[PDB]
């Protein structure tokens, strides 16, 4: 069947600004449809028959193209335009969707507000020790985190988790959790957590010592 | 309004079976074709099948014999999808959709919220809920960042709200990460220096898959 | 010719009250005539069913009383036509048209009985023939009858009452008032010169005819096919393809009926006894096929909702089409009293359903229902064989009430009528009036 491959897989762009994604098909295709999915909501039919808006869809949107190549475009982008845009065909059977194109707001850079947390008394009685580090509200999303245990580096039992871009400040957050057994945790004293960004050459260390 | 509401999704053992249901409200459910489209986690939209109002011609994507069974009950205003011999490939968000057309090249008109089908041999497990107060030698700044750790539950998902959702600003719940057939995530709140421990910041976790509602209070340490 | 026209435009539509009132009674009688003719045809078909039950064990005797019951009723209809009224054979629309050209007589004292009772025989035995012919001819003659009885004078009244008769006549055969008026305007009026047929009056006739039919027939529709789906623009080209198929088949079928009239005339030479004996073999075949495979016999109104619903296999639809083309020629080319209109709908429906079936399987991206292609092809043989496409369209429109299909119906019809023209075909009713008007001279 008919493979659709949307082009700028992820992309950003500032508000009030022209955006353009692409659908591209192995065989020939007539009249393509475009749906907008926001994180947590049903897909919405956005644009149908190569070119046709829907009721409510703001007129900054537009579609065009032919044959084996179409495209969606936003003359002046807004904030509410950040979503994934799925193209889909049925000119041929069976119908097919593309991969998606994620549109994220571009903004000013921002540096992480780093927070480190010692295992609670509750988690310790049950026998585990997880040390949580919160790197909060930053841009862009590329970041690196490093753990030091008595100031020596640690690469095991570490697991990280980024958010999707924020609604409000359109920043990022990210959490890194080092999990050990209560025994190994009591063998050391200084747990340190180091974030390497692009906003600086010198990481934001946060640590604590059990004393 | 016009509403498509689907249920049935849950946890299922591999090689088992589930029957998703889609409930229609706001329009004549006949005269419309219906369709199922699923979306594997972090992937594209995938077409299952379609079915015409008189149940007289059902089409399914190139996928096996009795794998899918689309059917509909025009009396009940409800659409059905039965998946048999469930693999891990079938772990996905299943969307119910009503079809239409324009120039005659057809499209997916109005979609519903979705239901989630998890296919693992792992067993339902409740979450342990741990507070993340800042270290006793804290750098008590203009704003303080609290948290709770929701460790080791299955399956997805948990809800995490703070002070019953009144502290809606400045919160991030992080994606759960799956490890050794268990899930773990943490939430971060930020409140002004003056708010805590003056008032009470509480963390409310709900994991319904195991009948867990718990509030955990964040008290300062030492 | 300015000042003439200035006065003519001023004197426009003022039909004489006398003609308006006489069209009113003409419609009422044609109404009662067609109602009674309808109840009659049904009653013999019922008796014929109840006879096959009193003999439902001895399967050969079953096939015999099925043959002989329709043979007897058939012959009775042939005889009643040869003996007392030869121009009431076949459809009879050719004669009422001739009568409008003033080239054939309206012998009403003879035809009313010959057609009415003759048709009851051929229709009631379950021969493949329509109520159209009978009610159309019967209705026109009923108009002459009141013309003569009330001795109204002029070409207006003679052509009008003759027209308003045959319109109210076709109306009451299909609970189809608009189709009736359109039948006169597009097909039956004198086609090569102006006419004084007052349309406002043909209208009063069709109203009264239709009210009589509603008094005896309401709550039940001739064809209930439900509301089908719509037609996407990108599908229209498939309906034009269907029309082109009808356009080449249309005249091919016209040719067969003419030659089949010849080949059957060789059978009896003109001899009233060979002929009546032949119709008993035809009618007996039909009352027999009507037991052992009903879709190949009967008027055809019965299998229309079944074919539209996609309830036949593709094989069955091919079988039926051949067989019904066969038994349609055998019945109509023999000259037995009764129309061809109704059975051409079934041939059309059956063809479209077969086409819609193949159209469904080639184009799932189109989301076809075979039923829409039946509804388009239903009025299609009417277009490619009798070349009154506007009448077939409003006819099928009135009977199936799927107005959302108006474009593929119009489009398949224009397709059938154009390819029938361009492949050298002739309007069937006009090519019958010819060889009739030409033998009614070749004897000299
Ligand atoms: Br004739
Ligand atoms: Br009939």
């Amino acid at each position: 069947d008919i493979v659709l491959t949307q082009s700028p897989a992820i992309m950003s762009a500032a508000p009030g600004d022209k955006v353009t994604m692409t659908c591209s098909a192995s065989s020939s295709v007539s009249y393509i449809h475009w749906y907008q999915q926001k994180s947590g909501t049903s897909p919405k039919r956005w644009i149908y028959d190569t070119s046709k808006l829907t009721s409510g869809v703001p007129v900054r949107f537009s579609g065009s193209g032919s044959g084996t190549s179409y495209s969606l475009t936003i003359n002046t982008m807004e904030a509410e335009d950040a979503a994934t845009y799925y193209c889909q065909q049925w000119s041929s059977h069976p119908q097919t969707f593309g991969g998606g194109t994620k549109l994220e707001i571009l903004r000013a850079d921002a540096a992480p507000t780093v927070s480190i947390f010692p295992p609670s008394s509750e988690q310790l009685t049950s026998g585990g020790a997880s040390v949580v580090c919160f790197l909060n509200n930053f841009y862009p999303k590329d970041i690196n985190v490093k753990w030091k245990i008595d100031g020596s580096e640690r690469q095991n039992g570490v697991l990280n988790s980024w958010t999707d871009q924020d609604s409000k400040d359109s920043t990022y957050s990210m959490s890194s959790t080092l999990t050990l057994t209560k025994d190994e945790y009591e063998r050391h004293n200084s747990y340190t957590c180091e974030a390497t960004h692009k906003t600086s050459t010198s990481p934001i260390v946060k640590s604590f010592n059990r004393a | 309004e016009v509403r498509l509401l689907e249920s049935g999704g849950g946890l299922v053992q591999p090689g088992g079976s589930l029957k998703l249901s889609c409930a229609a409200s706001g329009f004549d459910y006949s005269r419309y074709w219906m369709s199922w489209v699923r979306q594997a986690p972090g992937k594209g939209l995938k077409w299952i099948g379609e079915i015409n109002p008189v149940s007289s011609t059902i089409n399914y994507t190139p996928s096996l014999k009795d794998k899918f069974i689309i059917s509909r009950d025009n009396a009940k205003d409800t659409l059905y999808l039965q998946i048999s011999k469930v693999r891990s490939e079938d772990t996905a968000l299943y969307y119910c959709a009503r079809l239409y057309y324009g120039y005659g090249y057809w499209y997916f008109d109005v979609w519903g919220a979705g239901t989630t089908v998890t296919v693992s041999s792992a067993k339902t497990t409740p979450p342990s809920v741990y507070p993340l107060a800042p270290g006793s030698a804290a750098a008590a700044a203009s704003m303080v960042t609290l948290g709770c750790l929701v460790k080791g539950y299955f399956p997805e998902p948990v809800t995490v709200t703070w002070n019953s959702g009144s502290l809606a600003a400045g919160v991030h719940t992080f994606p759960a990460v799956l490890q050794a057939a268990l899930y773990t995530l943490s939430s971060s709140v930020t409140v002004p220096s003056s708010s805590w421990p003056s008032e009470t910041v509480t963390c409310n976790v709900a994991h319904p898959a195991s009948s867990t509602k718990v509030d955990k209070k964040i008290v300062p340490r030492a | 010719r300015r000042r003439q026209l200035i006065r003519q435009l001023l004197e426009r539509d003022k039909t004489p009250l006398a003609i308006l009132f006489m069209a009113a009674v003409v419609g009422t009688l044609v109404g009662l005539a067609a109602v009674a003719f309808d109840k009659g045809v049904a009653w013999l078909q019922n008796q014929r069913m109840g006879a096959l039950v009193h003999t439902a064990d001895n399967y050969p005797l079953l096939l015999t009383v099925a043959f002989l019951c329709s043979a007897v009723l058939a012959m009775f209809g042939y005889f009643l036509v040869r003996k007392y009224a030869p121009e009431a054979g076949g459809s009879g629309i050719p004669e009422i048209e001739g009568a409008l050209e003033d080239q054939r007589p309206v012998r009403w004292w003879r035809v009313l009985p010959v057609k009415f009772f003759g048709g009851l025989g051929t229709l009631g035995g379950g021969m493949v023939l329509g109520r159209d012919g009978p009610t159309v001819q019967i209705g026109g003659n009923i108009g002459r009858m009141v013309l003569d009885i009330f001795r109204l004078k002029g070409d207006e009244a003679r052509h009008t009452l003759l027209a308003t008769g045959a319109a109210a006549g076709l109306a009451a055969a299909f609970n189809a008032p608009l189709a009736g008026i359109l039948f006169i305007i597009e097909e039956m009026r004198p086609q090569f010169r102006y006419t004084l047929i007052s349309i406002k009056a043909v209208f009063i006739g069709v109203i009264m005819s239709t009210i009589m039919y509603r008094i005896f027939n309401h709550e039940v529709a001739l064809i209930d096919v439900g509301k089908l789906s719509d037609a996407p623009l990108n599908t229209l080209w498939l309906y034009l393809i269907l029309g082109i198929i009808f356009g080449i088949f249309g005249p091919i079928f016209n040719k067969w009926v003419l030659g089949m009239q010849d080949l059957l005339h060789r059978v009896h030479g003109g001899n009233i006894t060979k002929w009546v004996l032949m119709g008993g073999a035809i009618g007996g075949l039909c009352g027999l096929l009507g037991f052992v495979a009903p879709a190949t016999s009967g008027g055809g109104f019965n299998l229309i909702p079944i074919a539209t619903a996609g309830n036949f296999s593709m094989g069955m639809l091919v079988f039926i089409f051949v067989a019904r083309v066969i038994t349609t020629l055998l019945c109509f080319s023999s000259g037995a009293p009764g129309g061809i209109f109704a059975p051409m709908l079934a041939l059309g429906t059956v063809l479209g359903t077969a086409f819609g079936m193949v159209a469904v399987e080639l184009f799932p991206q189109y989301h076809l229902e075979a039923g829409t292609f039946a509804i388009a092809g239903m009025g299609a043989l009417l277009a490619a064989s009798i070349r009154a496409p506007l009448t077939g369209i409003i006819l099928v429109l009135e009977m199936t009430d799927n107005y959302q299909l108006i474009l593929p119906m119009i489009i398949t019809g224009l397709g059938a009528t154009l390819l029938a023209q361009f492949t050298g075909g002739k309007p069937l009713y006009s090519a019958i009036l010819a060889r009739t008007l030409a033998k009614q001279e070749a004897e000299q």
